[PDB]
């Protein structure tokens, strides 16, 4: 009997997962974009950093 | 200039020097995958080249020519993957029971997606119809035939071209026949002229088998260095 | 009563993909509109490494952004210097068909996998000066897809068998097994935390998995074929996935939904490979149309284009501190580009 | 006449800048999957001679330029003897590496597992670089015996003396240059034809279904053994010839130019029936010339 | 990991003398041979080296001519043939492996050596030779140097090595970045110019020689050598 087994597994980790809390998608978005432009200093691909310093 | 920098400059072409004398063996050594289902009589042809391992590794040495023949031991049955490692080889062995006609439409499927696989488009399949005895035996029982399970075995006849062995029954010789018309109509729809199959038929005990391959891959060689004459 | 099961877990899909649509307050498009464009991001090859003697299929950046390792179908694992190009080892393989390789922090140990389905450790500081087999680890069923250093003494590998497992290599057995996706793993990447991993599987879906705690706290599928290709994102919060469908997706745990999704109507190939910058503005994912494409992770417009290569890119890493990135592809050559 | 020269020249050195690049367009293609030794000899001899037209071309403009006035440019004999080794050089590498690659092919359709496992890329190079020195050691052979290259009749080209051959050296130095030539041509010409049989054999003997490579290999061969000859005979009859007949020869020196001139007519179009005549290259070439353009 | 020498004994002027070394537990090819000698009650003193496969060889320019070095990769063992033997050459000879790369740790281990009696570029001045301590103190060697060491890619070629009565010179720093097998009580610092061999704390285990070296050329030079006391 695994099938009966896999099922039950499935349902509890369906359970145990639809608990986690979820915020909106502007905060995340905010946070990427402070992020980003934070350590945008500190990219030499983003900003061409002098050869001497390469 | 640093000491430290011309000696890892000396050890630096050291390591060159080792790499090309492996590129060496490398290049002198050929490549060849197996591929056949459980059903394929593969297991008796890799044990009789006498002359949770993911990976099987089988040498043999036909005419001095030394060829490596790779099989997959412990995989899931997915094949779109690990699949694309086995490029640039020398050819790749397909194995399908010739005899057993219900599994022959999954063997023929398996050939159709192996063949059709954009990675490798480039690489010839080589095919070897191996239990032509038991096929032939089936055949001449009269009990199942190909015909119900393929319905264009009731209009399909002989070639004119075809060469039977001395002391073959035509029932024979047609079955194995349109098996491999079957698989050649499969290969050359969308050949693309660079990669052509070997059909040859064998049994579990020919001896010739490590012969056919020699000679398919002498032919196989011959088209890369036409191509490359030709800069396709 | 498995019918039952069946559609008890349908009712939670939907309504945790109810859940997860009722936060999609706004796209991350029109939070990023206003932004200023990166522009044109040309890069040049400073550097191009040679030796190896088959297709290169893994790569990756040790502590330093000096040393790099990579990982040939030949047999072969080459220490490469980027800044004098110098080969520092040369490790012979006993499998040629090796799929991943990855350089521990310590920069002592490097492991590699492949078809072999065994997982050698090579140790570097070896005091007989040559390189050993600390430990050859084995119990998957399946190709290691990829390899992640967590420490001098443990570490994670992916297999074919559609199950990962956490090694401790003192000892050489499994700590801990997760689950498993429904399909083979392709991908790894860890968390800068050390403590989260997502993994990617054949199945277009992405789980985030915890070290300590063997279980999957959340799953993605926002694609819709194959994900070859997966990265954390520098700040640990979001990861990206490249997939066969010629699209990445930007995936972010916090608001654990797909952000962005960077793909082009000219692209048709897939992707092989994908690496985030140090700011995390630049992305670089390897397509199998020969050619590396920078994207903008905020504005998702293409930045410039690596068309150094004349095979398929097959793996590339961007250093620690972002001075240089490396693209690997299978004509044997890994150029180290700005 | 200067013309004449001119227009060789810039033809040539077109022909050989294009066949260089689709040369190494190729060769970045194909490493990858083979050694790409037909490749790598293809770009040797089309570099070879490139520079042999922009250094014979640029000597002989700057003679004609000087209103063939050799006294006065050329008094220590100096630059005689370097349009003395540039002639002779260019010409015997033009043939002596359109043998081995005849050779090479020879063995790589007629053996093909001898040709992939056994030879390396490392022995190309090899005989590459062992066919440029015995070339350039030729071409310098002269310089090495007590002697030099003397002013032509022509007044436009030095090379072995051909007119007032008194002692046996100079006639030794033709000879051995007429059968330098003549055995690489001779070969080259066995290994194709040898080549074109076995392809047309083994061809023409299978009727599976293959045959797309056969005919424009056999049609190549075929075109390469006839310009080949008909180019080079000429001359190389010509100095074999004058080596052996001496100055009792009938034959003038307009004959022994029309023969330079159709030499010269080997390596422009030498780079051509290689590789710049094969339909990919050919259809390749087209397209991005009418899309650029 | 051994290196065994053999070759030594008395010698009149003007003999020769072939002394060999037994290599064993790591790839003898993989490392460089370094002979050093030592005259009696005196500091180091570099001799020949030899890379690799034979690939790269050197000596000093005052043992040019005489000494010749070869090494046998099949055997695992090292030769070092002397010819012209003088007076002078009284001392006890060492060899010393040493392996090249970033982050290595070249001159890590050195032989037992091996006694043998008879009958411009930059150099190394210690300004100290002798300092005495007892348990609980702290000790500082200073070192100058005719040139900075400081190469233009930033790496500091400076080297320590610690002879403890009966022992073989020590590596204790090949380049601020402590060396393998020695605790972290020693610690160096300074300029390309100027260096400082610190120990927190000075242990029943440091009572020895100190002698620094100089690695930016290949021709080397040992210091005159700071002797500890305790
Ligand atoms: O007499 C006149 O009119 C001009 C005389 C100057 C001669 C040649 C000028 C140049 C040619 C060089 C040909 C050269 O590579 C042949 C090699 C070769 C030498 C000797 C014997 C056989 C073969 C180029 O084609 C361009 C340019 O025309």
């Amino acid at each position: 009997t695994a099938s009966i087994a896999q099922a039950r597994k499935l349902v509890e980790q369906l359970k145990m997962e639809a608990n986690i809390d979820r915020i909106k998608v502007s905060k995340a978005a905010a946070d990427l974009m402070a992020y980003c432009e934070a350590h945008a200093k500190e990219d030499p691909l983003l900003t061409p950093v002098p050869a001497s310093e390469n | 200039l640093s000491a430290e920098d011309k000696a890892a400059v000396e050890r630096s072409k050291m390591i060159e020097k080792q790499l090309q004398k492996d590129k060496q063996v490398y290049r002198r050594t050929l490549r060849l995958l197996l591929l056949g289902a459980d059903n394929s009589g593969k297991s008796t042809i890799v044990k009789q080249m006498r002359i949770t391992s993911g990976i099987f590794e089988t040498k043999f040495q036909v005419d001095k020519v030394n060829f490596h023949m790779f099989d997959v031991g412990a995989q899931r049955d997915e094949r779109r993957k690990w699949i694309q490692c086995f490029n640039d080889v020398t050819a790749i062995i397909f194995v399908v029971d010739s005899s057993d006609y219900n599994r022959l439409q999954e063997a023929l499927n398996d050939f159709k997606s192996i063949w059709n696989n954009r990675w490798l488009r480039t690489i010839s399949v080589i095919l070897f119809l191996n239990k032509q005895d038991l096929l032939a035996e089936k055949v001449l029982a009269g009990k199942s035939k190909i015909e119900d399970y393929f319905p264009e075995f009731a209009r399909y006849t002989t070639p004119e071209d075809a060469t039977p062995e001395p002391g073959e029954d035509p029932r024979v010789t047609r079955a194995k026949y349109f098996i491999r018309k079957e698989f050649v109509d499969i290969s050359t729809a969308s050949g693309d002229g660079r990669h052509i199959c070997y059909p040859h038929f064998t049994c579990s005990v020919d001896t010739e088998n490590a012969r056919r391959i020699f000679n398919d891959c002498k032919d196989i060689i011959l088209q890369m260095n036409l191509r490359e004459y030709n800069l396709v | 009563e498995l019918d039952q099961l069946r559609q008890e877990a349908e009712q939670l899909k939907n309504q945790i993909r109810d859940a997860r649509k009722a936060c999609a307050d706004a796209t991350l498009s029109q939070i990023t509109n206003n932004i200023d464009p990166v522009g044109r991001i040309q890069m040049r090859t400073r550097r191009t490494l040679r030796g190896h003697l088959a297709k290169i299929y893994a790569m990756h950046w040790g502590t330093d952004s000096r040393l790099l390792v990579s990982a040939s179908q030949d047999g072969k694992l080459i220490i490469w210097d980027s800044y004098t190009t110098n080969k520092v080892h040369a490790i012979p393989l006993r499998s040629s068909w090796v799929m991943t390789c990855a350089y521990a922090p310590s920069g002592n140990y490097v492991a590699c996998g492949g078809l072999d389905n065994i997982c050698s450790i090579y140790n570097l500081k070896t005091r007989e000066g040559n390189v050993r087999v600390s430990r050859e680890l084995a119990g998957h069923t399946g190709y290691l897809s990829c390899c992640r250093f967590l420490d001098d003494n443990q570490i994670v590998t992916s297999s074919g068998d559609t199950t990962c497992a956490l090694w401790d290599i003192e000892t050489g057995q499994q700590t801990t097994t997760f689950t498993g996706h429904t399909g083979d793993v392709m991908s790894l990447s860890l968390a800068p935390d050390t403590r989260l991993f997502v993994s990617g599987a054949c199945d277009a879906s992405a789980k985030l998995w915890d070290v300590r705690e063997g279980m999957c706290r959340q799953t993605f599928t926002g694609h819709e074929s194959d994900i070859n290709a997966i990265c954390f994102f520098p700040n640990g919060n979001a990861f990206a996935t490249g997939s066969d469908d010629a699209t990445c997706r930007l995936f972010d745990l916090r608001a654990d939904q797909e952000l962005m999704t960077y793909s082009h109507d000219n692209i048709i190939c897939g992707i092989t490979s994908v690496s985030f910058s140090k700011s995390g503005r630049l992305l670089l994912a390897g397509y199998d149309d020969f050619n590396c494409n920078v994207w903008d992770a905020l504005k998702a417009d293409r930045a410039g284009v690596l068309a150094g290569h004349d095979n398929r890119v097959s793996c590339l890493g961007v250093t620690d501190d972002g001075m240089a990135v490396a693209t690997g592809s299978w004509d044997s050559f890994l150029k180290i580009w700005n | 006449s200067v013309f004449f020269s001119v227009i060789f020249m810039t033809v040539g050195i077109l022909s050989n800048s294009l066949a260089i690049a689709i040369l190494m367009k190729a060769y970045q293609r194909f490493r990858q999957k083979s050694k790409a030794s037909f490749l790598l000899l293809a770009s040797g001899l089309v570099i070879t001679d490139f520079f042999g037209h922009l250094i014979n071309g640029a000597i002989a403009v700057f003679v004609y330029a000087s209103d063939k006035e050799w006294i006065r440019f050329d008094q220590s004999n100096v630059l005689c003897s370097i349009f003395g080794i540039c002639m002779v050089f260019s010409g015997l590498c033009p043939l002596l590496l359109g043998s081995v690659m005849a050779i090479e092919r020879c063995i790589g359709v007629t053996k093909p597992i001898f040709h992939s496992t056994k030879i390396t890329s490392k022995h190309v190079k090899m005989m590459l670089s062992g066919v440029c020195l015995f070339a350039v050691f030729i071409a310098l052979l002269p310089i090495l015996g007590h002697r030099d290259y003397k002013i032509q009749a022509s007044r436009t080209w030095c090379f072995y003396n051909t007119e007032d051959i008194k002692d046996w050296e100079d006639r030794f130095y033709l000879l051995l240059f007429s059968f330098l030539g003549l055995l690489a041509l001779g070969v080259s010409l066995l290994c194709n034809a040898i080549t074109g049989i076995t392809l047309l054999r083994v061809k023409f003997k299978s009727q599976q279904h293959g045959r797309s490579h056969h005919l424009e290999m056999v049609i190549q061969l075929l075109a390469i053994m006839c310009v080949s000859c008909i180019c080079w005979s000429p001359f190389l009859v010509t100095m074999a010839n004058i080596g052996i007949n001496g100055n009792h020869s009938l034959e003038t020196c307009e004959t022994t130019l029309f023969a330079l001139r159709m030499a010269t007519w080997n390596q422009i179009l030498d780079p051509w029936v290689y590789i710049l005549l094969r339909k990919a290259v050919l259809k390749n070439l087209y397209k991005l010339a009418s899309q650029c353009c | 990991v051994q290196l065994v020498e053999s070759g030594g004994g008395l010698v009149q002027p003007g003999g020769s003398r072939k002394l060999s070394c037994s290599a064993s537990g790591f790839a003898f090819s993989s490392f460089g041979m370094h002979w050093v000698r030592q005259a009696p009650e005196k500091g180091l003193e570099w001799v020949a080296y030899i890379s690799s496969g034979s690939g790269t060889i050197y000596y000093a320019d005052t043992v040019k001519g005489r000494f010749t070095i070869s090494r046998d990769d099949p055997k695992n063992t090292l030769f070092l043939q002397m010819t012209s033997l003088r007076s002078e050459d009284t001392a006890m000879y060492y060899c010393v492996r040493s392996i090249y790369y970033y982050g290595s740790s070249p001159f890590d281990f050195w032989g037992q050596g091996t006694t043998l009696t008879v009958s411009a570029d930059i150099v190394m001045t210690q300004a100290t030779s002798s300092v005495p301590v007892t348990p609980g103190e702290s000790v500082s060697i200073s070192c100058r140097s005719s040139k900075s060491l400081l190469h233009s890619n930033g790496n500091t070629y400076l080297y320590w090595f610690l002879q403890r009565p009966g022992q073989s010179p020590q590596l204790l720093i090949y380049r601020s970045n402590l060396a393998s097998g020695v605790p972290d009580r020693f610690s160096g610092s300074g300029s390309g110019t100027a260096f400082t061999l610190t120990i927190s704390r000075l242990e029943a285990e440091d009572v020895g020689v100190y002698y620094c070296m100089q690695h930016l050329e290949y021709p080397l030079t040992f210091g005159a050598g700071t002797k500890l006391e305790l």
